[PDB]
DNA sequence: TCTCATAGCCCAGGAGAAGGAGCA
DNA sequence: TGCTCCTTCTCCTTCCTCTCGATGGCTATGAGA
RNA sequence: AUCGAGAGGA
C-alpha cells in the first residue's frame, strides 16, 4: 500500500456566520475564508420536487 | 483527437493517461523514448543515395506515384521505381544498424511509403533532424540495437517476442515488450491481469502517493511539502524499481491482507486497518 | 526511516536484530532465509518488518549545517 | 476462478475453432470461393477496397462480430456453470455475481474463460493506413484475434495485444463517461425550466 | 510540340495567344515575337472521361463480383 | 490505495482484539472489501498477495 | 562578358565521330546514355556485360552494382522529343557546341540504351533457427 | 552477352546538356563553353545568345562529384565501343525584354 | 540464481558512501534528456550554438535622421545601423554589487534560502554602424538575470562529483531540469505539433469555412528555420483554376497565387511547370486542363509580367509599409527578403531549384488529393507529428525579445531625430543618453 | 424532440402496412414502384470530348444494359429518352 | 448516346466532366417527393409493413390498392402536424420516446410523457423549449434567467 | 459590441455582460447562492444505525 | 554641469432576421 | 404594382478544493562632485 | 478581493 496525499484534514468545511461579501451582502466563496457551500438550480428542482417551499425560502 | 490510435506502440503510454478533463490528450512517453536533441550529420546521406543509383531531380523532370520520389527531410533528392525504393530502405536500415559508413548516424528514420490503392502518397522520405522520436528495437538480419522513429512504423514490421517470429513476417522484434509501456505503469505490479480503466486509475493514484520527497528537505524553501515516515521497498516488485532507482524514495509500505467480509463495513470500496498497526507507525504523515 | 521498534501488527519489538542482522549480511556473509531464520523469526509478519525495510535515515546524515563541512 | 482439466480442454478445443472465423467471415463477405488462405492478390486487393470503404467495413466487421459472438456464447454456455473445479455454493465467485452483487454473469465469463471482442464503437479496431492494424501483424492478416477477439482471460494472461485492444476499449469508456456528465443536465435544465 | 490543347514555343517555351483567337496566319509569343506554327496545326481538342467515383449506385456494387 | 487502482476510504480502525487471528498467530493490516474483484475485474491483487506472502516467508 | 573569375575559358573538345558507321538510319547503332556512379574506376575495364537487359549485375569492388534498364524518358518511343537532356557535340576543340542529330533535321535523339546503375549490397538473410527459440 | 570496352577517352571530348522538351535550338545560337578547375572535377559553363533572349547556366556542385555520366558509341562488327566523361549543361534562357524595372519607391509618405 | 535480489548491502554501501566519480543510476538520467539537451544545445554545438546561429537571420535595423545639410532627398544621409554580432550567456557569479568584487560561485541553495530566483547574467555584441561602417562602434551592453536551467551547461551542477553534489547541499541525484524563479520551480512544457519539413495533404471544414470557391482540399507545410523558428504555410486547391497560399505575419495573413511565387523564386518557362509538375503522366486530361486553367489564367489576369525583376518589384510595392524596411529599401531587395523570409525557410539562400522543387511537388500532391489518388491523413496518429521541447521554445522567445527591444531602440531614435536633438551618431554621450532614457529589463 | 422541435430530421422515415392479399413478390415490386431514380445510378460513363469552326465539345454516355434497371428500378430505355429530353439538357 | 453543343469564345475554359458530373447528379427520373427508399422490413408483433426512408403522404394516399393506408406510422412530427391534425403528431411524439426507451429497455411510465406531449401543444401548434418556445410564453423572468 | 484599442483585447464589464450568464447575476446571485449554517465532508459507511 | 534619480501623470450548429435577384 | 427564393449576419451551453501573478513611458525637479 | 493560467478530487 501507499498514502495518497488527499486527507480528511483538508476537504472538510463548515460555517455559522462568517465573513459577507459586501458588494451583494451574500456569504463569500472559500474554505479558508470561512464560506458556505452552494446550491445548484438543479437542487432548486430537487427541492421543487418535494414540495418543500418553507424549506425552499 | 481524444481517441488512441495504433500508430503509438512504442512510443506513447496507452496505459498512463490522466482522467476528467485531460483525458485522452496527455500522454506520457516510454522508458525507451529518446527525443533527439541534436541535426545528426546527415550531409553525406545525399551522396550515398546517389551512390545508390538515383538519378539527380535537377536532371529527372518528373513528379508522379509511379516513381518514388527519395528525400532528406524536407529537401527533395531524386527519382526511382518502388522495388529498387524498398530494396534501397532496407539496405539503408542495413547500412544503419552496422557501422559501414561513418558519414552516416545510428538514428536515421527511414521511411519507406509503399505504393498502395489509397494511403499517403508513396516515397522514401530519410529523417534525420531534430525532435524526432527515436525508440530501440532488435534488429534480426544483424541482431544488434536498431533506431526507429513512427513514421516509419507502419510500413514496417515489429513483433513481440522471439519465439513467434515466422517467415519473412517481421524484421523487428522489442527486446523486452514492457518496453510499450511508461516509467511508472511498470512499477505496478501484474498489468496484465487487470482491467485497463483500474490500471489507468492506478497509474493516476501513483501521483499523488504521500511518501518521500527527498533527503535535502532541510536546506529547501518549498512552499507545501509532505514527508512519510516510514517507508519500504515491495517483496512484489518490477526489474525497473532495481534499475530506474525509486530505490532512493520509499513510496509506502507491505501489508497483511485477508480478503474477507468480515467486518460488514467495507462496502463499495472501503477498506479496515488494524489499531495497533496505526498505533505502530502505519505511515506516519508529516 | 529508522528500522522501527516493533512489529506492525504482531507487537514483537524485531529493531534490536537490526544492526547484528546487518551483521548476519556483511561480515557472515550467509543467505538471506537462513539468517533471518537464525535470528528466530518464525512468523512471517516480522519477516516483512525487516526486510522490507529501507535505512533512508542515513541519507539524512550528510547535510549537517551544525558540521563543518 | 479455476476450472478443471477437462474445462480447459473445452476451453482449448472450442477456442481450436477460432482460428480460421474471421478468414470465412471474409471470405463470405468478399462473395468468392471459400476455403482460401489469408494470401491470396485477388483477396487481398478485395480487403483493401472494403477496408478503404466505411459501411463495407462495418458489413465485413458486423459479419466478424457475430460469427466470433457466437464462439463466445458458445464457450460461455459450455463451461461457465458447468466445468468449475468447485461448484456453485462453493464456488463464491459465482456465489456473488449470479444474484445481482456485483455485475453479471458477463464478468464471470470474462474471468473465466475469454473476454471476446472489443468492440469500439459497436465495430472492430480502427487501421492504419497500410492494411495493418499492429506493428505485429502481417497485412490483412485473416485472424479474428488480429482483429481483436481476445482469446486469453483474467486468469491464465493475456496476450500484449490483447491488453492493448484492452486499453483502447477502456480509454473509449473513459471518454464515453466524461462526455454524458455535462451533456444531459443542460437537456433537464432546459425542460425544467419549462415545466416548473 | 502540342500537348494535347497546350502549346508553347520551340525555342522559349513561353505561354502563347490562342490560334482560335488570333486573326494572322501565325501565333505572337507574349514574350518574343516568333511565328509558330504556321496556323496549320493539328485542330485543339481533348479527350476526357469521369473518375469511376462521382456515380454512386447499388447497379455499381452490383458490378463487384 | 494499493498497487491496483482499488484506491478507498479507512471507515475504521479496527481493533487488534477484534481482528480475525490465524493459526500461525498473526492478524492482518488491512481488512478489504471482497466484492470489489467481479466489477473491477482487479484479478492481479490475488497474484501480488500470493507472491508476497511468497516473499514473506 | 566578364561573368565571374572563379570561372576560366575551355580549350580542348575533340570532334565526335557521327559519320564512323552512320548511314540512311539502318546500320543498328548502339549508342547509350550511361548512368554511373563517380565512386568507381573506369578505364580499367575490359568488358560491360549489358546485353541481358534487364539482370545485367556487374560486382565492382566488393559491392554488387546492378545496371538496369531505362525504357522510360530517356529511350521511350512514346513522346516526341522526349529526351529531356540534348546530345552536343563539338565541331573543334575551342569552338562552341552544336546538337547532334540523326540526319537533316535540328532535332534533339534520345539514346539506344539507357541504364541506372544501382549499388546493391549483400543484406543477408535472417538466421531462423537462432531467433526463433523458445 | 558480353559487350568489350574498346577506348575511353579521357579529354573533353563531348559534353550533354538540357534545356526542355521540345527545344531544338536553330543555327542563330552557340553553345559557349567555360572551364573551371576545383580541382577534382570541371564545372563546364554553357553560354548564349540570340537576336531577342540569353541564355545562362552550369552544372551544379552538390551532383558533379557525386555522379558521372558516358557517352557510349557500339559497333557491333567492330564490337568497339568509345566512352567519353561527360557532365550535364543545365541552363535556363531569360529575354532581352528582361530588363524593365520599376524606381525603388512610387513616391509614398505619411498620406499614402 | 534468484530470480530478483533485494541488494541490502549494496544499497546500504551506497547511502553511506556515494561515488565520487560517477552518479548511480545512469538509467534515470535519460528522463530529463530533453530539457537538459536542448538548453545545452543554446551554447554548444556542431556551430558553436544555434542561438548564435538564430541572430545570424534577423538582418539589420536601418534609421535616417532627416539630415538637412547641403539634394538631401536621394542623398539623406546618416545610415545607422543597430544589429547583433554574439550573444552569450554567463554562468551565475554573483559578488556585493558596489565597488565590483571579484564574484564567487553561485549554487542553487543560494536561491532556495532566498525565495527569489536563480539568474546568470546575459550579454550581447551590439554592432553600432554609421553610414556602411564609415564610423563602426562595438558596445557592450548587459542586459540582466536572466534564468538558468539546473545541472546544465549553465549551472555548476552539471559535471560536478555526486560526492560534492552531496557537499553542496543538493540530492545526491539532483537532475534539476526545471528553472527556479522567485523562489518556484517551474518548467516548460512540452508540446505536440505537425511534423516540419513534410507536406501533409488534408481535408477540413474550416478551410472552406473561409469563403467561397475554397475547396476542402489542402497541404500544410510546417517551414523551419535553423533555429528551430518555424512559419506555417498553406495551399489551397480553388474551385476556379488558381492555387492560393496562405502565410501568417505579426497576427495577420495574405492570400499569394502561387504562379507568383514560382516566378518570383526563378525566372522560366511554363514547360519547366508542366515539366515539374505532372512529368510523366500526361495522358491525365484532369490535371493537365488543371495546368492549362492556371497558365492562361495567370498570363490572362496580369500579362505584364513577363521576368522575375518586375515581380519582385511589384512584391516589394505591395509589401513595404508592414515590413517595416519603407523608407530606404529597394522594391527589388524588399521582395527578395520576404521570399527569404516566407517561402521554404529551411534553405535561405542557394535554395531557389530546391524550393521550385518542393512547390511543383507540393501543387502536384494537391492536385492528386483532388483527383482522390491518395488517401486523407490525420494530425492526429504519430505518423505525422513531433514534439516542442522547453529550451529551443525558449531560445525562440529570447530571440523574439532580443529583435523587439532593438526595434524599440530604433523607434527612439525616430522619435529623437525630429525634436532637432544631436544630429551625429558618432558621439558617446548621446549614445549613453539614448540608452539611459530606454529600458533594458529583459530579466524582468 | 423535446427542447429544439426541429423539421429537419436526419433520417425521417415512414412505416406503412400491407394488406394481406399481397405477396412478397408484389410488395418488392411496390418497392421498387415507389423508390427514387436518380440518372447517375444508370450512368456508366461520360466521354467529353473537346474541339475548338468556334469551341464546342461531344458528350457521350455509356449508360448500362436495358433490362438491368428495367427490372431494379422499373425504367425503360425511352422513359430514360424522355427525361434526357425533359430536364436533363 | 452521343449529342454535340456549341458555345461562344466567353469563358474558352471550364471544367465540363465536374460540370456534367454536377448536374448528373441532380437530375430524378422517377422521384417520388420528398421519399428517397423503400426496404423490406421484418414483422415484430404485427403484420407486414414496409419502412420507406423519406416522408409524403398524396402519393400514399394514390396508392391504397396496394397498401393498408390506416396504419400509416412514421418518425417525423411536421409532415404528421400538417397531414393528420394536431394529436396524431402527439401520439407520434409518446410512439417515439416509447421506442427509444425500448430500445435500452429501461421502462418510463408513460404519464410523464403524456405530460410533456401535452405540454409542447398548448399553444395550438408543435411547440419548442428553447429560447423560441419559451418566447411565447408570458413570464418574464423565466425568460430572463434562461437565455 | 463597440469599437476597441486593439492588441490587448480587455473587455471590462458592461452591465449587460454581468446579467447574462452563470457568472452573470441570475445564476451567480440570484439562484446560485453559497449559504449559512450548512457542512461539507467525505463520508463513510455505517451500518449500525 | 552632465549623471543619475526619480515625481507626476497619459472550430460546433443550426435557426432565424433581413434584405437583394428575379418572377404573375 | 406587387410577391417570392438566395446570400450575409447574429445568436446562444456538472460540482468542489488550492496557488500565483498581475500597467510603460514622457516629461518635470533635484542634488553630486 | 477581480481576471487569466495551472493542478487535483467524487
Ligand atoms: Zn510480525
Ligand atoms: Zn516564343
Amino acid at each position: 500500500y501507499q498514502r495518497l496525499r488527499h486527507m480528511v484534514n483538508d476537504k472538510f468545511q463548515v460555517r455559522s456566520t462568517g465573513p459577507v461579501n459586501s458588494l451583494t451582502m451574500q456569504p463569500v466563496k472559500g474554505r479558508k475564508r470561512h464560506g458556505g457551500i452552494r446550491v445548484g438550480e438543479m437542487e432548486r428542482d430537487a427541492l421543487i420536487g418535494h414540495g418543500t417551499s418553507f424549506l425552499l425560502q | 483527437v481524444r481517441k488512441l490510435l495504433p500508430e503509438s506502440w512504442g512510443f506513447l503510454c496507452p496505459v498512463h493517461t490522466p482522467d476528467g478533463s485531460p483525458c485522452g490528450l496527455l500522454n506520457h512517453f516510454a522508458h525507451k523514448c529518446r527525443i533527439s536533441t541534436q541535426q545528426s550529420d546527415v550531409s553525406r546521406i545525399p551522396s550515398i543515395l546517389y551512390s545508390l543509383g538515383v538519378a539527380p531531380a535537377s536532371h529527372t523532370f518528373a513528379a508522379g506515384p509511379s516513381l518514388c520520389c527519395v528525400q532528406i527531410d524536407g529537401k527533395i533528392i531524386g527519382w526511382v521505381s518502388h522495388e529498387q525504393g524498398k530494396i534501397i530502405a532496407d539496405t539503408l536500415r542495413y547500412w544503419k544498424v552496422e557501422g559501414k559508413t561513418p558519414g552516416l548516424p545510428i538514428d536515421l528514420e527511414i521511411g519507406y511509403v509503399p505504393p498502395s490503392t489509397r494511403g499517403q502518397y508513396p516515397g522514401l522520405y530519410l529523417f534525420g533532424g531534430h525532435s524526432r522520436m527515436l525508440r530501440p528495437v532488435r534488429y534480426l538480419p544483424l541482431d544488434k540495437e536498431d533506431i526507429v522513429g513512427p513514421f516509419e512504423q507502419v510500413y514496417m514490421n515489429i513483433a513481440v517476442t522471439p519465439q513467434e517470429i515466422q517467415n519473412n513476417v517481421h524484421t523487428h522484434v522489442e527486446f523486452t515488450p514492457t518496453n510499450i509501456l511508461s516509467i511508472l505503469a511498470n512499477l505496478t505490479p501484474f498489468s496484465d491481469f487487470n482491467q485497463s480503466p483500474r490500471n489507468m486509475y492506478q497509474c493516476q493514484m501513483g501521483k499523488q502517493t504521500m511518501g518521500t520527497p527527498g533527503v535535502a528537505l532541510c536546506h529547501r524553501s518549498d512552499n507545501k511539502l509532505y514527508r512519510l515516515q516510514t517507508g519500504q521497498t515491495p517483496i512484489v516488485k518490477a526489474n525497473l524499481y532495481d534499475d530506474y532507482g525509486m530505490d532512493n524514495f520509499p513510496n509506502g509500505f507491505n501489508a497483511v491482507v485477508a480478503v474477507i467480509s468480515y467486518t460488514g463495513y467495507d462496502m463499495d470500496d472501503a477498506m479496515i486497518i488494524n489499531k495497533s498497526a496505526d498505533e505502530r507507525g502505519f505511515g506516519y504523515g508529516t | 526511516m529508522i528500522v522501527p521498534v516493533r512489529c506492525f501488527s504482531c507487537g514483537k519489538v524485531v529493531g534490536d536484530k537490526w544492526e547484528s542482522y546487518l551483521n548476519l549480511l556483511q561480515e557472515d556473509e550467509l543467505d538471506e532465509g537462513t539468517a533471518l531464520s537464525r535470528l528466530g523469526l518464525k512468523r512471517y509478519c516480522c519477516r516483512r518488518m525487516i526486510l522490507t525495510h529501507v535505512d533512508l535515515i542515513e541519507k539524512f546524515l550528510r547535510y549537517n549545517p551544525l558540521e563543518k563541512r | 476462478l479455476r476450472l478443471t482439466a477437462e474445462g480447459n480442454k473445452w476451453r482449448t478445443d472450442i477456442l481450436k475453432t477460432s482460428v480460421d472465423t474471421g478468414r470465412e467471415a471474409a471470405a463470405e463477405v468478399t462473395n468468392l470461393d471459400k476455403d482460401t488462405p489469408a494470401d491470396d492478390p485477388e483477396l487481398l486487393k478485395r480487403l483493401q477496397e472494403i477496408l478503404r470503404d466505411n459501411n463495407k467495413s462495418g458489413i465485413l466487421d458486423a459479419v466478424t462480430s457475430s460469427k466470433v459472438n457466437a464462439i463466445t456464447s458458445q464457450v460461455v454456455s459450455k463451461c461457465v456453470p458447468d466445468g468449475t473445479m468447485k461448484k456453485f455454493p462453493c464456488n463464491s465467485m459465482q456465489a456473488m455475481a449470479l444474484s445481482g452483487a456485483k455485475g453479471s454473469n458477463v464478468n464471470v465469463s470474462q474471468i473465466m474463460c475469454l473476454l471476446g471482442q472489443q468492440a469500439l464503437e459497436g465495430r472492430r479496431v480502427p487501421v492504419m493506413v497500410s492494411g495493418k492494424t499492429l506493428p505485429s501483424f502481417k497485412p490483412y492478416e485473416t485472424d479474428a484475434m488480429a482483429g481483436g477477439y481476445v482469446k486469453g482471460r483474467f486468469y491464465s494472461g493475456i496476450k500484449p495485444q490483447e491488453y492493448y485492444f484492452h486499453c483502447m476499449a477502456g480509454r473509449e469508456g473513459l471518454i464515453d463517461t466524461a462526455v454524458k456528465t455535462s451533456r444531459s443536465g443542460y437537456l433537464q435544465r432546459c425542460l425544467t425550466k419549462q415545466l416548473e | 510540340s502540342v500537348v494535347g490543347s497546350l502549346i508553347f514555343c520551340l525555342d522559349c517555351g513561353d505561354l502563347l495567344e490562342n490560334p482560335n483567337a488570333v486573326l494572322g496566319s501565325n501565333v505572337e509569343c507574349s514574350q518574343c515575337k516568333a511565328i509558330y506554327p504556321k496556323s496549320q496545326f493539328s485542330n485543339l481538342k481533348v479527350v476526357t472521361t469521369t473518375a469511376d467515383d462521382a456515380f454512386p449506385s447499388s447497379l455499381r456494387a452490383k458490378k463487384s463480383v | 490505495s494499493s498497487r491496483h487502482g482499488q484506491k478507498g476510504v479507512c471507515s475504521r480502525k479496527w481493533p487488534t482484539i477484534d481482528m480475525p487471528f490465524s493459526e500461525t498467530g498473526i492478524q492482518p493490516d488491512i481488512i478489504i472489501n471482497p466484492h470489489a474483484f467481479p466489477s473491477r475485474m482487479t484479478i492481479g491483487m490475488f497474484v501480488e498477495s500470493l507472491a508476497g506472502k511468497a516473499g514473506a516467508l | 562578358f566578364s561573368i565571374p573569375d572563379g570561372f576560366k575559358k575551355c580549350k580542348h573538345l575533340k570532334n565526335f565521330p557521327l559519320n564512323g558507321d552512320n548511314k540512311k538510319k539502318a546500320k543498328q547503332q548502339q549508342v547509350w546514355l550511361i548512368k554511373f556512379p563517380s565512386n568507381v574506376d573506369i578505364s580499367k575495364l575490359k568488358s560491360l556485360p549489358v546485353d541481358f537487359e534487364s539482370s545485367t549485375t556487374m560486382t565492382i569492388d566488393k559491392h554488387d552494382y546492378k545496371i538496369m534498364d531505362d525504357t522510360d524518358i530517356e529511350s521511350s518511343l512514346t513522346q516526341d522529343n522526349l529526351s529531356n537532356m540534348t546530345l552536343l557535340v563539338p565541331s573543334e576543340s575551342k569552338e562552341s557546341l552544336k546538337i547532334a542529330s540523326t540526319a537533316k533535321d535540328n532535332a534533339p535523339l534520345q539514346f539506344d540504351k539507357v541504364f541506372s546503375v544501382s549499388e546493391t549490397a549483400k543484406i543477408p538473410a535472417i538466421d531462423y533457427s537462432k531467433v526463433r527459440v523458445p | 552477352s558480353e559487350i568489350e570496352i574498346e577506348s575511353v577517352q579521357d579529354q573533353p571530348s563531348v559534353a550533354v546538356g538540357s534545356f526542355f522538351k521540345g527545344f531544338r535550338a536553330p543555327s542563330d545560337t552557340t553553345f559557349d563553353l567555360y572551364k573551371k578547375k576545383k580541382s577534382e572535377k570541371d564545372e563546364f559553363v554553357l553560354h548564349g545568345e540570340n537576336e531577342r533572349l540569353e541564355y545562362e547556366g552550369y552544372t551544379d556542385s552538390s551532383s558533379q562529384a557525386s555522379n558521372q555520366y558516358v557517352v557510349g558509341l557500339f559497333n557491333p562488327e567492330k564490337k568497339s565501343i568509345q566512352l567519353y566523361k561527360a557532365p550535364v549543361l543545365v541552363s535556363k534562357v531569360v529575354s532581352k525584354s528582361s530588363k524593365n524595372l520599376r524606381g525603388p519607391k512610387i513616391k509614398s509618405k505619411s498620406d499614402t | 540464481a534468484r530470480t530478483a535480489d533485494f541488494r541490502t548491502l549494496e544499497r546500504e554501501s551506497r547511502f553511506i558512501n556515494p561515488p565520487k566519480d560517477k552518479s548511480a543510476f545512469p538509467l534515470l538520467q535519460e528522463a530529463v534528456q530533453p530539457h537538459i539537451g536542448s538548453f545545452n544545445a543554446l551554447t554548444e554545438g556542431p556551430d558553436g550554438g544555434l542561438l548564435n546561429l538564430g541572430v545570424k537571420d534577423i538582418g539589420e535595423k536601418v534609421i535616417f535622421d532627416g539630415k538637412p545639410l547641403n539634394s538631401n532627398s536621394g542623398y539623406l544621409g546618416n545610415k545607422l545601423s543597430v544589429s547583433v554580432e554574439q550573444v552569450s550567456i554567463a554562468k551565475p557569479m554573483s559578488n556585493d554589487g558596489v565597488s565590483s568584487a571579484v564574484e564567487r560561485k553561485v549554487y542553487p541553495s543560494e536561491s532556495r534560502q532566498r525565495l527569489t530566483s536563480y539568474r546568470g547574467k546575459l550579454l550581447l555584441k551590439l554592432k553600432w554602424s554609421v553610414n556602411n561602417g564609415e564610423e563602426n562602434l562595438f558596445e557592450v551592453r548587459d542586459c540582466g538575470g536572466l534564468p538558468v536551467m539546473l545541472q546544465s551547461n549553465r549551472c555548476h551542477l552539471n559535471k560536478m562529483s555526486p560526492y560534492e553534489l552531496v557537499q553542496h547541499k543538493e540530492e545526491s541525484d539532483e537532475i534539476g531540469g526545471y528553472f527556479i524563479v522567485n523562489g518556484i520551480e517551474k518548467l516548460i512544457r512540452m508540446l505536440i505539433v505537425q511534423r516540419r519539413n513534410h507536406p501533409m495533404a488534408i481535408i477540413r471544414p474550416s478551410f472552406a469555412n473561409r469563403g467561397a470557391s475554397y475547396s476542402h482540399y489542402g497541404i500544410q507545410i510546417r517551414s523551419v528555420r535553423p533555429d528551430q523558428t518555424s512559419q506555417t504555410n498553406v495551399l489551397h486547391y480553388l474551385n476556379d483554376g488558381q492555387v492560393t497560399f496562405r502565410f501568417s505575419w505579426r497576427k495577420n495573413e495574405y492570400l499569394v497565387p502561387v504562379v507568383m511565387i514560382l516566378k518570383a523564386l526563378c525566372h522560366t518557362s511554363d514547360r519547366e511547370i508542366f515539366d515539374g509538375i505532372i512529368g510523366n503522366d500526361v495522358k491525365d486530361s484532369f490535371l493537365t486542363d488543371r495546368l492549362e486553367l492556371l497558365l492562361r489564367g495567370f498570363k490572362k489576369r496580369y500579362p505584364h509580367l513577363q521576368n522575375r525583376t518586375q515581380v519582385l518589384q511589384y512584391l516589394g510595392d505591395k509589401f513595404r509599409v508592414v515590413f517595416q524596411a519603407s523608407p530606404d529599401q529597394s522594391d527589388l531587395e524588399v521582395g527578395q527578403e520576404v521570399l527569404d523570409r516566407i517561402v521554404l525557410v529551411h534553405l535561405g539562400k542557394d535554395g531557389s531549384q530546391d524550393k521550385f522543387r518542393m512547390l511543383l511537388f507540393m501543387i502536384r500532391k494537391l492536385y492528386s488529393l483532388v483527383a482522390g489518388e491518395c488517401s486523407p491523413d490525420n494530425p492526429d496518429a504519430t505518423q505525422h507529428q513531433e514534439v516542442l521541447l522547453g529550451g529551443f521554445l525558449y531560445g525562440m522567445i529570447l530571440k523574439e525579445k532580443i529583435d523587439e527591444y532593438l526595434q524599440n531602440i530604433i523607434a527612439q531614435v525616430r522619435m529623437d531625430i525630429n525634436r532637432g536633438m544631436a544630429i551625429n551618431f558618432k558621439d558617446k554621450r548621446y549614445m549613453s543618453r539614448v540608452l539611459m532614457r530606454v529600458n533594458e529589463n529583459i530579466g524582468s | 424532440i423535446v427542447m429544439t422541435a426541429s423539421a429537419a430530421i436526419k433520417t425521417p422515415q415512414m412505416t406503412l402496412p400491407i394488406w394481406n392479399d399481397v405477396s412478397d413478390e408484389q410488395a418488392d415490386t411496390f418497392c421498387k414502384s415507389i423508390s427514387k431514380v436518380l440518372l447517375s445510378e444508370v450512368i456508366d460513363k461520360v466521354i467529353v470530348t473537346e474541339t475548338t469552326a468556334a469551341r464546342s465539345y461531344v458528350i457521350h454516355m455509356r449508360f448500362f444494359d436495358n433490362n438491368e434497371y428495367s427490372e431494379e428500378y422499373d425504367v425503360s430505355k425511352e422513359e430514360l429518352q424522355n427525361v434526357i429530353s425533359n430536364q436533363f439538357i | 448516346c452521343e449529342f454535340k453543343l456549341e458555345l461562344a469564345a466567353d469563358t474558352e475554359k471550364l471544367l465540363m466532366v465536374n460540370i456534367v458530373e454536377e448536374i448528373c447528379r441532380k437530375s430524378i427520373i422517377r422521384q417520388i417527393p420528398h421519399i428517397d427508399r423503400c426496404v423490406h422490413p421484418e414483422p415484430e408483433n404485427g403484420k407486414r409493413v414496409l419502412v420507406t426512408e423519406g416522408v409524403n403522404f398524396q402519393a400514399m394516399w394514390d396508392q391504397e390498392a396496394f397498401i393498408d393506408v390506416d396504419g400509416i406510422t412514421s418518425n417525423d412530427v411536421a409532415a404528421v402536424l400538417k397531414t393528420y391534425g394536431v394529436e396524431a403528431a402527439r401520439n407520434t411524439i409518446v410512439n417515439e420516446i416509447n421506442n427509444v426507451f425500448s430500445r435500452y429497455a429501461i421502462s418510463v411510465s408513460f404519464r410523464h410523457l403524456d405530460l410533456i406531449a401535452d405540454m409542447m401543444t398548448r399553444q395550438g401548434t408543435y411547440l419548442a423549449f428553447n429560447r423560441q418556445g419559451m418566447e411565447t410564453s408570458t413570464s418574464s423572468f423565466m425568460k430572463m434567467s434562461y437565455e | 459590441k463597440a469599437q476597441g484599442r486593439t492588441s490587448g483585447k480587455v473587455p471590462i464589464p458592461g452591465v449587460k455582460q454581468a446579467l447574462e450568464k452563470k457568472e452573470g447575476l441570475f445564476r451567480k446571485h440570484m439562484m446560485g447562492k453559497r449559504v449559512n449554517y450548512a457542512a461539507r465532508s467525505v463520508i463513510s459507511p455505517d451500518p449500525n444505525i
